[PDB]
RNA sequence: UUAAUUUAUUAAUGCAAACACCUGCAUUAAAAAUUUCGGUUGGGGCG
RNA sequence: GCCUGUUUACCAAAAACAUCACCUCUAGCAUCACCAGUAUUAGAGGCACCGCCU
RNA sequence: GCUACCUAAGAACAGCUAAAAGAGCACACCCGUCUAUGUAGCAAAAUAGUGGGAAGAUUUAUAGGUAGAGGCGACAAACCUA
């Protein structure tokens, strides 16, 4: 009843606005199950204004069933996915609730046995950026293969760089440009460079402007050029 | 049922000796699955009011799921045998 | 014939010795110009068209 | 092989029994577990990790004395022998039990936050939020399975419906019940991290033993490879 | 150092090659068949 | 082993099939299994 | 090479193997090993007592 | 019934020095460093001397277990009846 749940959300840490605007939130959803919704959310860590502000941004959680709801939250905990962590995930992507468990299932597989990610590295990963659950497999052990072999990158520099975050042709934009430039060099069997190579940072997180001018030191018509060429070339490829 | 077709021909062994079989007899393709056929349905005579199929003396096609799991273990249906549809035409002639 | 030795040349691809030789020379001759020269080399090859 | 578990005994005893060694072997008699064998001879004494077990014909809280605290050989956490009514039964000792000390065992949720004492035993819902606990169940009346070991203690992180958020020591969180029951306070032998074997001679007491060829796999250990795409083929190991 | 391999036990050499352990199994009671066929004079050890 | 050929078997998934368990069929792995080591030339090479 | 130990029974006893110590990875769990155990736990791998600077 | 490891329940470890020791010297015991002898030998791996450990991760009797692409292995490709 309206009362039981008035008085819940009253406990809980939830303040008569953010009750009041959820209770208008309300999509024909039942009391109960928006008091059992709330109730796997703080369950989760998650605090009450970042509930409301979630079910606000995505209504369509309120719909969904309490079994599968109480699953994907017991998934996540064990994924390490709650308390702060969850916060920003439920910013970035907030359907990973609605997405089929089979989906999370594969591509955390795919991060920890095809691409040797520890269970620590995993967590790094789907708290920072949640993109890459929506990105399809394949795509996602391509990109990871092209930081390890043909860019030389470990998994501690990958996490610590987001580098899965960023796109597939924009990485292979920058680094294919830094390559033939010379500027990058694949580490050699042993690990080892001629010279040392430009960080990631400097390769993908900065913008165009600071890219060509600092680690590439070209010209911008020219990495224009460069692109569409590499473009043309991933075109014949296919 | 699995379905399964020798690979290899067997020699015709004649009429009343048997086929001798060797090691590459034993090599099969499997034809069908049968439990990947389409579903097809049971004919049913109902005995019962039953919501949605029939009232009584009836011939229904049900599922077979249904046919074999509700109907005919409480006696709701009873199959549509010769001898069930023959006493059940006599049931209806006589009202 | 000797079948065995301590060590073997690292069995470098005809195109890769190229980009090596030229790295090692091309690289002092023109200094700061070598790498555009070098991803020019390595991009497509801009062809015109004589009627 | 003729291997038939020691673990036969049916009745709950004080007595300590005798166990039998494993080796780290099947009841096939082939090696399962490796580096196990040998050790000092121990005695098996039966704990009860059902802390609210009222005895025989009763029910409701009870009390129990602690008789005595005692090193176990099959623990890191030493075990107390407590007695109460007309039995005995070993529990885990919490930090700082002694004996002598009394001991409470109530399945009672109070409306409001019960007083949460050292050692004694309440339902997840009875405690304040943010309690130290141990010996935890996964479901009422299970038995504990969670923080058992020496100097272990989980946090009572939250309590919603009928539902708490526990932090296990391996900081993970775990969803348990309310009308589970848990200790409150660490584990006792909160020291056995800081002790120094020393020696391969006090492992080889404590029943560890040197062994290799731990794999049985063809080749033997094989750490995981990361397989090449054909693209990448190309720059798998690209010679120096 | 090598050559004395056997060490005499009667309990273990009945209880490896006996009657009894013949018999315990399918395998056993096919060398007791053989050592029959055979004519052999000791069946079991 | 990034030699060739397989995945029977397990582990995952997916699709059917029976309304957790199990059968069939696929895919991916793990584990393995089978098999091969062309010829002529070249002692201080890198064919 | 920290140490005492182990090893090629029958050409090698060693600097090799193990070893306390330390690091990394994996695992939130009961009725046949691990274990009648539960993250201060268990399994695996690496490294090498320890101590001082970068 | 050897050997590798393990299980059950047993047993042995003088004397001195030191004190509760993977402690020292050193018997029994275990091993096998070095040398010589032997090399169809006493012996299909021994003898003599020398040497290492010798209250421990020790040695050892008894019975049981693990079986062949398997076991077992303080990894020597060691051992699993020369
Ligand atoms: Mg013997
Ligand atoms: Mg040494
Ligand atoms: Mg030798
Ligand atoms: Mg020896
Ligand atoms: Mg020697
Ligand atoms: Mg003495
Ligand atoms: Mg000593
Ligand atoms: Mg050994
Ligand atoms: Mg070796
Ligand atoms: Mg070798």
């Amino acid at each position: 009843e309206l009362e039981r749940v008035m008085s819940s959300l009253l406990d809980m840490g939830f303040s008569n606005a953010h009750i009041n605007e959820l209770l208008s939130v309300r999509r024909g959803a039942s009391l109960q199950q928006l008091l059992d919704i709330i109730s796997e959310f703080i369950l989760l860590g998650l605090n009450p204004e970042p509930v409301c502000v979630v079910l606000k941004k995505s209504p369509q959680l309120l719909k969904l069933p309490i079994m599968q709801m109480r699953k994907r939250s017991s998934y996540l905990q064990k994924l390490g996915l709650g308390e702060g962590k969850l916060k920003r995930v439920l910013y970035c992507c907030p359907e990973i609730f609605t997405m089929r468990q089979q989906d999370i299932n594969d591509t955390v597989r795919l991060l920890k046995e095809k691409c040797l990610f520890t269970v620590q590295q995993v967590t790094k990963i789907l708290h920072s950026c949640p993109s890459v659950l929506r990105e399809d497999l394949g795509q996602l052990e391509y990109k990871f293969q092209y930081a390890y072999f043909r860019m030389g990158i470990k998994h501690p520099d990958i996490v610590k760089s987001e580098y899965l975050q960023y796109s597939l042709t924009k990485i292979k934009q920058r680094h294919i440009y830094l390559e033939r430039l010379g500027r990058y060099q694949t580490p050699d069997k042993k690990g080892q460079t001629q010279i040392p190579n430009p960080l990631l940072k400097d390769i993908l997180r900065v913008s165009e402007a600071e890219f060509l001018a600092r680690t590439a030191c070209t010209s911008v018509e020219e990495f224009q050029v460069f692109k569409k060429l590499l473009a043309r070339e991933e075109e014949e490829s296919e | 049922t699995v379905i399964v077709e020798r690979w290899w021909k067997v020699p015709l062994a004649g009429e009343g000796r048997k086929p001798r079989l060797h090691r590459r007899h034993r090599v099969y393709k499997l034809v069908e699955d049968t439990k990947h056929r389409p579903k097809e349905n049971l004919e049913l005579i109902l005995t019962q009011s039953v919501e949605n199929v029939g009232v009584r003396g009836d011939l229904v096609s049900v599922k077979k799921s249904l046919g074999r799991n509700r109907l005919l273990p409480q006696g709701l249906a009873v199959y549509a045998s010769p001898e069930n549809k023959k006493l059940f035409e006599e049931e209806k002639l006589l009202r | 014939y000797k079948k065995k030795w301590a060590a073997t040349e690292p069995k470098f691809p005809a195109v890769r010795l190229a980009l090596q030789n030229f790295d090692m020379t091309y690289s002092v001759q023109f200094g700061d110009l070598w790498p555009s020269i070098r991803v020019s080399l390595l991009s497509e090859q801009k062809y015109g068209a004589l009627v | 092989a003729n291997f038939v578990s020691w673990k036969s005994r049916t009745k709950y005893t004080i007595t300590p029994v005798k166990m039998r060694k494993s080796g780290g072997r099947d009841h096939t008699g082939r090696i399962r577990v490796h580096g196990i064998g040998g050790g000092h001879k121990q005695r098996y004494r039966m704990i009860d990790f059902l802390r609210f077990r009222p005895e025989e014909t009763k029910s409701g809280p009870f009390e129990e004395k602690v008789i005595q605290v005692r090193y176990d050989p099959c623990r890191s956490a030493d075990i107390a022998l407590v007695a109460g009514g007309s039995r005995k039964r070993w529990i885990i000792a919490t930090e700082n039990m002694q004996a002598g000390d009394t001991i409470l065992n109530s399945n009672h949720i109070g409306r409001m936050a019960v007083a949460a004492r050292e050692g004694d035993a309440h339902p997840l819902g009875a405690l304040p939020v943010g309690t130290l606990i141990n010996n935890v169940e996964s479901e009422p009346g299970r038995g504990a399975q969670y923080i058992r070991a020496a100097g272990t203690c989980g946090v009572l992180l939250r309590k919603v419906n009928g539902t708490a958020i526990i932090q296990l020591p391996s900081k993970r969180q775990m969803q348990v019940l309310e009308t589970c029951v848990a200790t409150v306070g660490r584990v006792s032998n909160v020291d056995h991290n800081k002790r120094v074997i020393g020696k391969a001679g006090r492992n080889r007491w404590l029943g560890k033993r040197p062994n290799s060829g731990r794999w049985h796999r063809k080749g033997g250990w094989a750490g995981r490879k990361i397989r090449p795409l054909p693209p990448m083929k190309s720059y798998v190991k690209l010679p120096s | 150092a090598r050559g004395n391999e056997y060490q005499p036990s009667n309990i273990k050499r009945k209880n490896k090659h006996g009657w009894v352990r013949r018999l315990s199994t399918p395998a056993g009671v096919q060398v007791i068949l053989r050592r029959m066929l055979k004519g052999r004079k000791s069946l079991s050890h």
